[PDB]
């Protein structure tokens, strides 16, 4: 086939990153390692670190929308009660 | 052939060869770079190079003596070779400047010049000699945090903290009568060497070397000193092999000789009887390879090294050579064993039986130092001829089949896959 257009990812040998010099990487065989090392420390301290960093972003909009939903639900329950018909007619028409 | 005797403190070993025209004596210690810290790494290189200073070698040149020395993992030797009539001039030189009066060698303004040239030497090693520096990095990642992990030349960061106190401390701790063989090769006879080493009352030192607190342990690992500005990709890759005084020593040598060495640019290196060549020749996967079996005192190494410019197909070169290694466990033939037998006998004959008596001195010194005697070449040939296919299959099931490997690479090794794919290549799924 013909060659296609220029991409941003080559293959093994010509990926297309910059030239690399002076970076040395070391690694050990997994057969010589301990998997599940540090699971009981990461399960309590790392989990708390990640939760402390990323919970206001998730739980402030969740609190806003859940309070909005509960308030609208309470108003809909009030409007179709015996105590709140006399607002329901002047509310809908 | 070899004869070996024990004086008051010194063991003496000679290989007399009456058809040689040079004789060569020297002393081989038993503490190479495997007896150093990571902090005095390069002491044996500095002793090698202050034994070969210009003012130490001018004195030998005025008497017609040529100095030589060798630093290895286990041993280190200091050899003085000359004409056959002047063996006692050599023994006198080796005594009066290396053994007893080493205070002129360790002069400052000699130590500074030698340390400067050794620093320049290892700086030009670390950035220009690529296959040997990845063999040293294979050693430094296979045996890490154990004493066999140290480069024999030392390290530029280590070598620039050394002073003369470190050299003389190592000299006190290791240059001992209990640690040394006095070798003689060429046409020096044994009775004349013992008569002239008891004629002079030569004594080196009287202590005993420190015994290392941990043995060398093979750790399956990897190291990647990648550098995209180099033309080729140099990759060494090895398993834990046999140390010396194994029973599987010659089986490891034979199993490395089965896959042999290869050069892409020599036309009689393409016609060898290796079944790896008709897998790596069709797309020209490599420039060269060589299969080694490095044996030390503690541990060993068995593997290969390649240099290739086909940086897009490194992983298939590795895959094809490891799938050729699997055949040693499963389906190595009779013919490959016979061919490797003949080629191994030829290789050992060219290594031992060679004209140079410096090399014979190094080999005899290390062999007699590690096992008290030297195996003759006829007995080595009778031990090579007795290897069967079942011995190769048993050895490869023990040491090769599904074992951890050590990898070292420099250059353009982006195409080299990770540890786990290469390690999973070490055992095929029985097809
Ligand atoms: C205020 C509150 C703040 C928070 C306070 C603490 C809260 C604690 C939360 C829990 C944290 C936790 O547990 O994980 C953290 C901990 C490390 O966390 P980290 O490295 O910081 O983050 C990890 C990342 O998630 C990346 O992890 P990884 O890929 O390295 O590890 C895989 C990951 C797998 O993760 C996932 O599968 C993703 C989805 C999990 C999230 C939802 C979990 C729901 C489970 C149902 O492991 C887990 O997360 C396991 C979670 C479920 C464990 C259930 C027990 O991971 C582990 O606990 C490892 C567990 C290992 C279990 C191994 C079991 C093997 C034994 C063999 C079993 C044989 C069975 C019988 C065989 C029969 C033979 C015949
Ligand atoms: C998602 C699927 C991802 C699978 C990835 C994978 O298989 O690794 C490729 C991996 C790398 O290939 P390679 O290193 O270029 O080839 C090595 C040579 O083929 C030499 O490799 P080899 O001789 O070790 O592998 C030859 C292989 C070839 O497999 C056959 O198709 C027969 O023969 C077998 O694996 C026989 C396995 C029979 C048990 C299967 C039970 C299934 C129920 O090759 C294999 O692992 C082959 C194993 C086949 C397992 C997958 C079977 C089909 C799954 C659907
Ligand atoms: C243009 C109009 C814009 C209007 C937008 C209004 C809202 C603005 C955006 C506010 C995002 C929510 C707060 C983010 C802060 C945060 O998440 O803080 C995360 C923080 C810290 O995190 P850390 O420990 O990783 O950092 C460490 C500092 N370098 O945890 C806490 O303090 C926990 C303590 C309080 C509970």
């Amino acid at each position: 086939g013909p060659p296609s257009g220029k991409t941003y990812m080559g293959w093994w040998g010509h990926m297309g990153g910059p030239k690399q010099k002076g970076i040395t990487s070391y690694a050990v065989s997994p057969y010589a390692q301990k998997p599940l090392q540090g699971i009981f420390h990461n399960a309590v301290f790392n989990s708390f670190r990640r939760f402390k960093s990323q919970f206001l972003y998730v739980l402030i909009p969740a609190g806003i929308y859940w309070y909005w939903w509960k308030n609208g639900n309470e108003y809909n329950e009030f409007l179709y009660s015996k105590a709140g018909r006399e607002e329901l007619e002047r509310v809908n028409v | 052939a070899e004869v070996t005797q024990l004086s008051n403190g010194i063991v003496v070993a000679t290989e007399h060869n009456p058809s040689a025209h040079t004789a060569s004596v020297g002393v081989v210690f038993g503490s190479g770079a495997a007896n150093e810290n990571p902090y005095n790494n390069g002491v044996s290189n500095l002793w090698k190079n202050i034994f070969l200073s210009k003012e130490n070698s001018a004195v030998a040149a005025k008497e017609g003596l040529a100095l030589s020395s060798n630093i290895s993992r286990d041993f280190q030797s200091y050899i003085v070779s000359s004409l056959p009539g002047s063996t006692d001039k050599s023994l006198d030189f080796l005594n009066q400047s290396f053994i007893q009066q080493k205070a002129n060698l360790l002069s400052s303004s000699n130590f500074e010049a030698t340390k400067k040239s050794v620093l320049k030497q290892v700086q030009d090693f670390e950035e220009n000699d690529h296959p040997n520096r990845v063999l040293e990095h294979l050693h430094s990642t296979a045996f890490q945090n154990t004493p066999l992990s140290l480069p024999t030349r030392g390290t530029l960061e280590s070598l620039e903290n050394l002073v003369v106190a470190d050299l003389e401390s190592f000299a006190n701790n290791h240059f001992l009568n209990s640690n040394a063989v006095v070798v003689g090769t060429g046409n020096i006879k044994h009775e004349d060497l013992v008569n002239s080493i008891e004629s002079k009352n030569l004594s080196l030192q009287t202590g005993t070397k420190p015994v290392l607190k941990k043995k060398a342990a093979f750790l399956g690992s990897e190291v990647r000193l990648r550098d995209d500005t180099l033309p080729k990709a140099w990759i060494s890759l090895a398993v834990e092999g046999e140390p010396v005084n194994s029973p599987n020593y010659f089986v490891a040598k034979l199993a490395a000789q089965i896959f042999g060495s290869y050069n892409a640019f020599e036309p009689a290196s393409r016609l060898q009887g290796i079944k790896l060549l008709d897998n790596i020749q069709e797309y020209q996967l490599c420039d060269n390879f060589n299969h080694f079996s490095l044996s030390y005192k503690d541990s060993g190494l068995w593997g290969f090294s390649t240099a290739t410019r086909n940086v897009t197909m490194i992983d298939d070169l590795i895959h094809f050579t490891l799938k050729q290694w699997n055949r040693l466990t499963i389906s190595v033939t009779d013919t490959e064993v016979e061919r490797a037998k003949s080629l191994l006998k030829l290789q050992l004959g060219q290594l031992y039986e060679s004209g140079n008596p410096v090399n014979d001195a190094n080999l005899l010194g290390a062999e007699v130092l590690i096992k008290g005697s030297k195996l003759s070449l006829g007995e080595a040939f009778k031990k090579i001829d007795a290897i069967t296919v079942k011995d190769v299959k048993a050895w490869a099931g023990k040491r090769l089949w599904d074992q951890d490997i050590a990898i070292a690479g420099t250059g353009q090794i982006e195409g080299l896959l990770d540890y786990m794919r290469i390690r999973s290549d070490m055992s095929m799924m029985r097809w």
